[PDB]
């Protein structure tokens, strides 16, 4: 029962600040540390800093210079600052409980940040139905192509999330600055289209959801 | 600052075997290492604490051990389920570090490829693009090759690939390849194929359609 969830920007342009809040329940800010750790496009994690139960603050020296690290004990919330953000400051960022004044126990699910000049796209979401009766297999595989946005992510569930079993969503490639993933779901013949399948795409830096039913082709 | 080094970067094993991930320290007079799970595409969780310490329901099987340098996260017993990447926390001195991480990676039985086709939707017509796209799904090793043939001749222009990580269910890998052409292109040719080359078979595995059918 001790959740962290950060809630940030999922854009920022080159320069400005990042803030990020960390909501906690199952703890009290006043008994335990939280750190804020970033991990950016395949490198190592890094700790950017930490603050303890009784409110002390201590940054990695790399990041001294424009971090800061607050926090509002009513509301249980961690906040990050980060001045003059370039483009390497790019990562998924997360908080983190200690256990007191020692080991991180908790992590949070992590917040994307895309440091970038560009503008938010919302990706146009595409079914991708079987071609002409291509055959009876006992299974059917389907899709939705999600392309053409900015930055990542988005979530792809199937049927709200009803559908888990047999997909596969593969990580998104970035082609002339936007964008494009897939994702399969494969489901049983008989089941397919009488029962409906839909993928659901958010793509939370332009709050934007699109739900796109599968019908089969009229080709 | 201290720096935890992890020198495999990827690590080989099989259902039931046992694997050590190591984590060899630049410093220490220490205990105060942790270590963590990371599966893909969510957040750590600590299996490890000071060293030789496990965290509440981390299953029996994981353990740590060691001093000052150097440091061992053992899983008996692998499981599917095990797959992630393991990697150690450094909380003896400011700033906290971590090691780069070793990827846990299953053997399993070889397997073949699903593999299906799908042309450009009518939606995505209308608005001028047109991807085709091929899902090879479930198959093991990794090792795969797509080739994309239109009227029967090679374009490798315009093809982009994404693998997902190993599941953590049947251990296999799957792969999709997307042929991005204009509408324009699209519309001058009848015939698209992808083709999968898998260890499985000598044969490549065949997927096409007509434009015009
Ligand atoms: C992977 O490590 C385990 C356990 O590691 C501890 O002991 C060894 C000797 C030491 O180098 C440190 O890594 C650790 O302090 C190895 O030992 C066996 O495995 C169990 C745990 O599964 C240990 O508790 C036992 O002591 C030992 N078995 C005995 C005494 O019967 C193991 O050899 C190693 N495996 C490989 C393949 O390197």
């Amino acid at each position: 029962e001790v959740k962290l969830l950060e809630s940030g920007p999922g854009l920022v342009a080159p320069s400005e600040s990042l803030s990020i809040t960390c909501t906690i329940s199952g703890f009290s800010l006043t008994d335990d540390g939280v750190s804020w750790i970033r991990q950016p496009p395949g490198k190592g994690l890094e700790w950017l800093g930490v603050i303890w139960g009784g409110g002390s603050t201590y940054f990695n020296s790399l990041f001294k210079s424009r971090l800061s690290i607050t926090r509002d004990n009513s509301k249980s919330q961690v906040f990050l600052e980060m001045d003059s953000l370039q483009t390497d400051d790019t990562a998924m960022y997360y908080c983190a409980k200690h256990d007191g004044h020692e080991t991180m126990d908790y992590w949070g699910q992590g917040t994307s940040v895309t440091v970038s000049s560009s503008k938010t796209t919302p990706p146009s979401v595409y079914p991708l139905a079987p071609g002409s009766a291509a055959q009876t297999n006992s299974m059917v595989t389907l899709g939705c192509l999600v392309k053409g946005y900015f930055p990542e992510p988005v979530t792809v569930t199937w049927n709200s999330g009803s559908l888990s079993s047999g997909v596969h969503t593969f990580p998104a490639v970035l082609q002339s600055d936007l964008y494009t993933l897939s994702s399969s779901v494969t489901v049983p013949s008989s089941t397919w289209p009488s029962e409906t399948v839909t993928c659901n795409v958010a793509h939370p830096a332009s709050s934007t959801k699109v739900d796109k039913k599968i019908v089969p082709r009229d080709c | 600052e201290i720096v935890m080094t992890q020198s495999p970067k990827f690590m080989s094993t099989s259902i039931g075997d046992r694997v050590n991930i190591t984590c060899k320290a630049t410093q220490n007079v220490r205990t105060a290492v942790t270590w963590y799970q990371q599966k893909p595409g969510q957040s750590p969780q600590a299996l490890i604490f000071l060293a030789s310490n496990r965290h509440t329901g981390v299953p029996a099987r994981f353990t740590g051990s060691g001093s000052g340098t150097d440091f061992t996260l053992t899983i008996n017993n692998v499981k599917s389920e095990d797959l992630a990447d393991y990697f150690c926390l450094q909380h003896w001195n400011y700033p906290l570090t971590f090691g780069s991480g070793t990827k846990l990676e299953i053997k399993r039985a070889d397997a073949a490829p699903t593999v299906s086709i799908f042309p450009p939707s009518s939606e995505q017509l209308t608005s001028g693009g047109a991807s085709v796209v091929c899902f090879l799904n479930n198959f093991y090793p990794k090792d795969i090759n797509v080739k994309w043939k239109i009227d029967g001749s090679e374009r490798q222009n315009g093809v982009l690939n994404s693998w997902t990580d190993q599941d953590s269910k049947d251990s296999t890998y799957s792969m999709s390849s997307t042929l991005t052409l204009t509408k324009d292109e699209y519309e001058r040719h009848n015939s698209y194929t992808c083709e999968a080359t898998h260890k499985t078979s000598t044969s490549p595995i065949v997927k096409s359609f007509n434009r015009n059918e």
